[PDB]
RNA sequence: AAAAACCGUAAAUCCUAUCUUUUAAAGGAAGGAGAAGUCGUAACAAGGUUUCCGUAGGUGAACCUGCGGAAGGAUCAU
RNA sequence: CUUUUGAUGUUAGGGUAUUGGCCUAACAUGGCUAUGACGGGUAACGGGGAAUUAGAGUUCGAUUCCGGAGAGGGAGCCUGAGAAAUAGCUACCACAUCUAAGGAAGGCAGCAGGCGCGUAAAUUACCCAAUUCUAAAGAAGAGAGGUAGUGACAAGAAAUAACAAUGCAAUUGUAAUUGGAAUGGUGGGAAUUUAAAACCUUCCCAGAGUAACAAUUGGAGGGCAAGUCUGGUGCCAGCAGCCGCGGUAAUUCCAGCUCCAAUAGCGUAUAUUAAAAUUGUUGCAGUUAAAACGCUCGUAGUUGAAU
């Protein structure tokens, strides 16, 4: 479990072409962060 | 950047409502009716 | 603490989950005993791998053993007494001959069927689970239920069933009510 | 990497050159960390 | 009975001495990924000076030159 | 490595329930080790056992039984046949309660319950009727233990229709229409069960037709069973474990229809076993794919003609 801290877009590898939709996290257990992925066509604006 | 375009398209489909009833069966009677349909009538 | 009673499984699954030959062939023994899913199927495989590893052990073993003697008589009289083997050749080797169809054949809902008594093998299903089927003096209504030698010959309905004797049911009853009515005024 | 150093099949920076390049590198890494001592 | 002394069993606190784990930082210097960047053309053909090994010097860069070795050579041969 | 401060032995005593460097005095220089001592790590309590495997193996075991250890952290002690006991006592370290401020009281890793921690776990219920224990031993007591409440951890059985007639492509079959039987799920009342608590089983009454008493979760390019069907989007939005799809023809995105799989269950994440003869005793490779020490001698080890 974590805080959510920003929203990011990141690029795709060469061949292709898009924008991924993903957040930043701060864990609750030890206070670090990671980069997690938002599933789905318009599920990053389920996210404050 | 530009992430103001999340989720364009499925907010682009026009909506349509789905079919009526046509209740299914289940159950042992379902295998029946897989079983008349793929080996009865073939033979 | 813990209780001291124990559980086991009884299916396994297939390993490979679409191959085209095993899935028309289980559809093939579906639609002949007219069973529900292919757990029925995976259950009888599991009860005859059982018996033929047991089989397998035996026959390794030397002729004239004591542990073969004792094992090979008490499975065989099993066997025997269970309708799978017969009477000419109980000799440890015909027990690795048995197929699936050979046990599938011993189900109650399968002899209801073949002892007239019932138009089709799914009208056959559903009357055991109506209370209307007696073994030898018992009502049972459970489908999967193996038929012994013994028992073959007192398969018949229940006393306390409208087939064999007894008072109709909820409809008939109803029927008869209103149509007295009908007739009384 | 043994015997498979200065295996070429594929054009890459020969092989004794950037063993060289990397002396020189731990040369000066030694004398700034003695420098400190 | 209170109370003292001594040899023992000894919680605890402090001062030093090592050790293990985690961690801040001016500055220095690597690797990986990305973008249409600037400079040359070292390798692949005898790649236009055949390539490569150990060692030692030098130069913006890839690299060049001396000494000894190999063919995985461009020679199975006078 | 151990040994000034007991490390290895001998002699004499002390002490204990008894043997003993267990302790004290005198004496001697011993003891262990590449067949791994002395150290470090463990997200290590040990077994009986568990999971998966043709045979070998690999990985788990806090947790029903047995053995060990502890009661916030250490040390000391009384009673007693049995304790270094903690719902016994005495101090120190930490934490914390009542107060008239002089003082007095404390230990849930026992059963319930609360806060905190976190991805992660139930009722502040009834009873001594059964199994057993203690006593001044029928008769008292027991959060030992049993009974119920919560509970898709895991395991077993098993509904969601069946039949007939008439039509209809081929005796079938059923995208259909008709019409009577058979049944639980459900509501009420009993016989029972139980410390006249509730399940379960068995009877009586009522009670199915869109039997609305209406099954889901994932998929349809390949691996891998299943659509060259319609509408929208246009390297965007998105999908995709891997190869890949997406610029007007998208079998892969977003929807509708239809099909496929398993089915009261079905997906996702992390760990682990087979697959792996990709750890190889059975049973791998070493010219060029990763890999024969530059060469010889040599101790320990492994292996050695016939009678
Ligand atoms: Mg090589
Ligand atoms: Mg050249
Ligand atoms: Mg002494
Ligand atoms: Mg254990
Ligand atoms: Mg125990
Ligand atoms: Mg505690
Ligand atoms: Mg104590
Ligand atoms: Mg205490
Ligand atoms: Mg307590
Ligand atoms: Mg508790
Ligand atoms: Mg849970
Ligand atoms: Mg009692
Ligand atoms: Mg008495
Ligand atoms: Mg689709
Ligand atoms: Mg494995
Ligand atoms: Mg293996
Ligand atoms: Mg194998
Ligand atoms: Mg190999
Ligand atoms: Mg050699």
């Amino acid at each position: 479990k974590g805080i959510v801290v920003e929203k990011v877009a990141i690029e795709a590898k060469q061949p292709n072409s898009a924008y991924r939709k993903c957040v930043r996290v701060q864990l609750i257990k030890n206070g670090k962060k990671i980069t997690a992925f938002v599933p789905g066509d318009g599920c990053l604006n389920f996210i404050d | 950047g530009s992430l103001a375009r999340a989720g364009k398209v499925k907010n682009q489909t026009p909506k349509v409502p789905k079919l009526d009833k046509k209740k299914r069966l289940t159950g042992r009677a379902k295998k029946r009716q897989l079983y008349n349909r793929r080996f009865s009538d073939n033979g | 603490p813990k209780s001291y009673r124990n559980y086991s499984k009884t299916a396994r699954n297939p390993k490979r989950p679409f191959e085209k030959e095993r899935l028309d062939q289980e559809l093939k023994l579906i639609g002949e005993y007219g069973l529900k899913n292919k757990r029925e199927i995976w259950r009888v495989q599991y009860l005859l791998a059982k018996i033929r590893s047991a089989a397998r052990y035996l026959l390794t073993l030397d002729e004239k053993s004591s542990k073969r003697i004792f094992q090979g008589e008490a499975l065989l009289r099993r066997m025997v007494r269970q309708g799978l083997l017969g009477e000419n050749e109980e000799k440890l080797d015909y027990v690795l001959g048995l197929t699936l169809p050979k046990l599938l054949e011993r189900r109650l809902q399968t002899k209801v069927f073949k002892l007239g008594l019932a138009k089709s093998v799914h009208h056959a299903r559903v009357l055991i689970r109506q209370r209307h089927i007696r073994v030898g003096k018992q009502m049972v209504d459970i489908p999967s239920f193996l038929v012994r030698v013994d028992s073959e010959k007192h398969i018949d309905f229940a006393t306390t069933s409208p087939f064999g004797g007894a008072r109709p049911g909820r409809v008939k009853r109803k029927s008869l009510k209103k149509q007295k009515e009908k007739t009384e005024a | 990497h043994g015997a498979s150093r200065y295996k070429k099949s594929r054009a890459k920076m020969r092989w004794k050159w950037k063993k060289k390049r990397t002396r020189r590198l731990q040369k000066k890494r030694r004398k700034m960390r003695q420098r400190s001592r």
